[PDB]
């Protein structure tokens, strides 16, 4: 308002000076060299001049008028140069990633927080936003309190149609409200696998889990964890309901389990990794090992409720019938008992 | 550690009745000690259940103590005693 | 599959002490050993050796499941088995869930899940 | 001049149910192909209406275009029929009808279609605020995304900048053209300047670049006032809009190129610890 008021005041004062000089004449010319300008015409002349447009339809003809016009040019340029940097680049500043996510109806979305850098985001997007994935209607919303660098900004620009970013802390309830965590399908927490103290970073991730569950206890959380023991801390959160989809993925545990099972039977890690990974469809016709290998790679892993026709039959009979007739391989069953909770049994014997 | 203690079970009870007081730097982290389904997560610090029950000590009260000391010296002389 | 059948109860006991404690054998605990394990079986000298010489994969799978309750879910095959010329390459690749009409060679390994014995 | 009648008409127009709202909203938005083709259709019809505006602006503003006299009047009548039906159907689906009553597209509809209806009714056409239809070219950017033609976000942003600039240029040129063809009301429309629309476009282009020849310029008081306001708005929009977007766009990698192999010249690659 100070800027607007001073600008308008200077504009009107200069217009008044020009009006007074132009309507009068030069005293040395016996007040003969005068021009008839209305005040609003002088305002128009001043604004045309200060924009450096200079139509020339209206201009000052008197010597005093031209002199005052030249001094107005000089003073306006000097004031502009000495005034605009400070005030305008104080005002011309806007927060780049301070917005709020807009929940589009009919479009699910998930919120990804934790350690968000180039490597983690690139890996997560390669695994999640895969081209071979067909039905991916979810939108990814990253929330991190560190503004991305150039490479991460470019990566976000590449996937602009499905990926959004917001600068905020998941431990701040206002930032949780910004990304609409209530309507989010799930919250995925990424850890940094390369740190001096994995215990402190696991504690930070558990803090994030606690904050998210405090804000909205019914959301489903999938969190990456570095050490096996720290997972115990996730059982002290009452909102943590792993029977309803809340999952902790222990990187070390699963990694070294894959490696040990490869030690027992080499190549098992490749089979498992191909089972739950999505691969683009590729045709190989020449008789090579790639042609045979891709046929196996074409498979994935699914879960299905067994038909009532199978009830009462032992596991080997059901599996053999599924393979011979239905062309399906069934490896494990989910046995629910009255004494104990549901348990996964891989290839149960004929006594079941 | 607070939640680890609260989730313990003992043979005769459970750990939710154990008297614990927790130092907390941030006022917004005080509500994390109340596992009850608080409908409003935007309540003020003094209205949270852990603060009212005395089970959480917010370090930010020392700034209010400094302000009160400025406005009245004797108050500090009482508190220290 | 990969952690050796670790149960959440065992996780709770570990969490209580951050250690693994021993226990005297009881029938209930001695019955916990009866779970399938991952293994690789060769077709050179065994009951399925006659299956190796051109036999179908489905026949091997059905025979194993019916007789020994082993679940065969993949082939570990020499990388140069399809080549007619002899090769010295010992490396093998993975063919998971082959169809019924898959043809075997004697120099193949079977990924299987074996019951406790 | 009967500008009062059309201006008053446009100014007056300026000022299970949920199931029907949702059903209307299904065929208007981009989720369904029907809404997509409707957007493309209204855009093409807007372009046609702008062309008809240019053709009619070649003629004097106070014309006597009867319904059967000029066919282009009938085609514009049909255009306004489609536009009327379109925003009438969009009106019900509005979750907050007040906000959608105060949107730029609705304002263009109110200031364009009822004036056409009145002009056809009286068989005397007045070239009024029919140039506002140009404001319906910004959606072009979105349309260039619907047909799967624009992929880079920077390309979409550049198209948005170009569309906004063209729309503002044409709209302000239309304002100037309308004001200068007519006169000042307090001068009883006596100080009017014979100025074609393309001359107004050229004048606006010369003005915004701060060239200011002076061969073609505003003469009427309303014309000069609109020119001053256009200078203010252009300067403010430039200052508050070009820094972010332009200094985002005007960035290039210094050493991101590829080596060009020159025949008859060997080369070696040096890597490792380069300081």
């Amino acid at each position: 308002v100070n800027l607007l008021s001073i600008f308008i005041s200077t504009w009107l004062t200069a217009a008044g000076f020009i009006h007074l000089v132009e309507n009068s004449g030069d005293p040395w010319e016996n007040f003969q060299n005068n021009q008839a300008l209305t005040y609003w015409e002088c305002v128009y002349l001043l604004m045309v001049t200060m924009s450096t447009v200079g139509y020339g339809d209206v201009y000052a003809k008197t010597t005093l008028g031209r002199l005052f016009m030249v001094f107005f040019i000089l003073g306006g340029l000097a004031m502009f140069a000495s005034y605009v940097p400070e005030i305008i680049e104080l005002i011309g500043n806007r927060k780049k990633y301070g917005g709020s996510y807009s929940a589009v109806s009919g479009r699910k979305h998930i919120v990804v927080c934790g350690h968000i850098t180039l490597e983690s985001v690139s890996n997560f997007l390669k695994a999640f936003l895969h081209k071979a994935r067909d039905d991916v209607n979810v939108e990814i919303v990253f929330l991190h309190n560190i503004s991305p660098n150039l490479e991460l900004e470019a990566l976000f620009k590449r996937h602009f149609t499905q990926v959004e970013f917001y600068q905020g802390s998941v431990l701040n309830p206002h930032d949780l409200a910004r990304v609409k965590i209530e309507s989010a399908d799930a919250c995925l927490i990424l850890a940094n696998k390369y740190c001096a103290d994995p215990d402190a970073e696991d504690a930070s991730n558990i803090m994030r889990v606690i904050s998210i569950k405090n804000y909205h206890p019914k959301i489903r959380i999938i969190t990456q964890m570095l050490q096996y023991h720290n997972k115990a801390h996730l059982l002290n959160i009452p909102s943590w309901n792993w029977k309803e989809g809340d999952d902790a993925i222990c990187l070390a545990e699963l990694k070294l389990g894959f490696i040990a099972q490869s030690c027992l039977a080499q190549g098992l890690s490749t089979m498992l990794a191909n089972l739950f990974s999505m691969r683009s469809f590729i045709k190989i016709e020449e008789d090579t090992w790639q042609k045979y290998y891709l046929e196996g790679v074409s498979n994935e892993m699914y879960t299905e409720y067994l038909s009532s026709a199978f009830v009462g039959l032992s596991f080997p009979t059901v599996c053999e019938l599924c393979f011979v007739k239905l062309k399906l391989l069934m490896i494990a069953i989910e046995y629910k008992s009255a004494n104990r909770e549901s348990r996964i049994l891989i290839n149960p014997g004929n006594h079941l | 550690a607070s939640l680890n203690i609260k989730s313990m079970q003992f043979d005769d009870t459970t750990g939710v009745n154990i008297p614990i007081i927790t130092e907390l730097v941030n006022d917004t982290n005080v509500q994390f000690l109340d596992q009850n389904n608080n409908n409003n997560p935007d309540t003020e610090l003094y209205l949270t259940q852990p603060f009212a029950c005395g089970t959480a000590f917010a370090v930010s009260v020392l700034d209010s103590l400094m302000s009160a000391t400025y406005f009245n010296d004797n108050i500090l002389t009482l508190i220290r005693t | 599959l990969v952690t050796g059948g670790a149960t959440p109860e065992l996780e709770a006991l570990i969490a209580e002490e951050n250690a693994l404690r021993g226990g005297y054998s009881t029938p209930q605990t001695l019955a916990n050993r009866d779970r399938c394990r991952v293994a690789q079986l060769a077709l050179l000298d065994g009951p399925f050796a006659d299956l190796g010489d051109g036999g179908c994969y489905g026949d091997l799978f059905c025979k194993a499941l019916k007789t020994y309750n082993m679940l065969c879910f993949g082939i570990y095959r020499l990388r140069d088995a399809h080549l007619s010329t002899p090769s010295q390459c010992t490396k093998r690749y993975v063919i998971t869930n082959p169809p019924y009409e898959f043809e075997l060679v004697p120099t193949d390994l079977i990924f299987c899940l074996m019951q406790f014995d | 001049r009967m500008w009062w009648a059309f201006l008053a008409s446009s100014m007056v127009t300026f000022f299970w149910m949920t199931s029907v709202k949702d059903w209307a909203g299904v065929m208007i938005s981009a989720q369904t192909l029907t809404g997509r083709v409707l957007v493309v259709l209204v855009f093409a019809l807007s372009i046609g209406a702008l062309v008809i505006y240019f053709i009619d602006s070649s003629n004097p503003i106070e014309s006597c275009q009867n319904f059967y006299k000029d066919f282009t009047l009938q085609i514009d009548m049909a255009f306004n029929v489609f536009f009327l039906l379109y925003f009438g159907l969009r009106f019900i689906a509005a979750n907050d009808k007040l906000w959608f009553w105060l949107e730029v597209n609705s304002v263009v509809d109110f200031f364009t279609v009822p004036p056409v209806f009145v002009s056809v009714y009286l068989n005397r056409s007045w070239l009024g605020l029919r140039f506002l239809r140009a404001l319906r070219l910004i959606q072009f950017s979105e349309i260039l995304q619907f047909l799967n033609i624009l992929k880079t976000s920077n390309s979409i942003k550049l198209v948005n900048l170009l569309s906004i600039f063209i729309s503002t240029w044409l709209t302000a040129a239309g304002f100037i053209h309308l004001v200068e063809n007519s006169g000042d009301p307090w001068e009883n429309f006596q100080n009017n300047q014979a100025l074609t629309y393309w001359e107004c476009v050229y004048l606006l282009m010369v003005t915004m670049s701060t060239v200011g020849y002076g061969d073609v310029y505003a003469k009427t008081t309303l014309g000069r006032l609109f020119m001053v306001f256009f200078i203010l708005g252009g300067l403010a929009m430039f200052a508050s809009y070009v820094p972010e977007i332009i200094e985002l766009i005007g960035n290039r990698k210094k050493y991101g190129g590829s080596y060009s192999a020159v025949s008859g010249r060997k080369h070696i690659v040096v890597c490792g610890h380069i300081t």
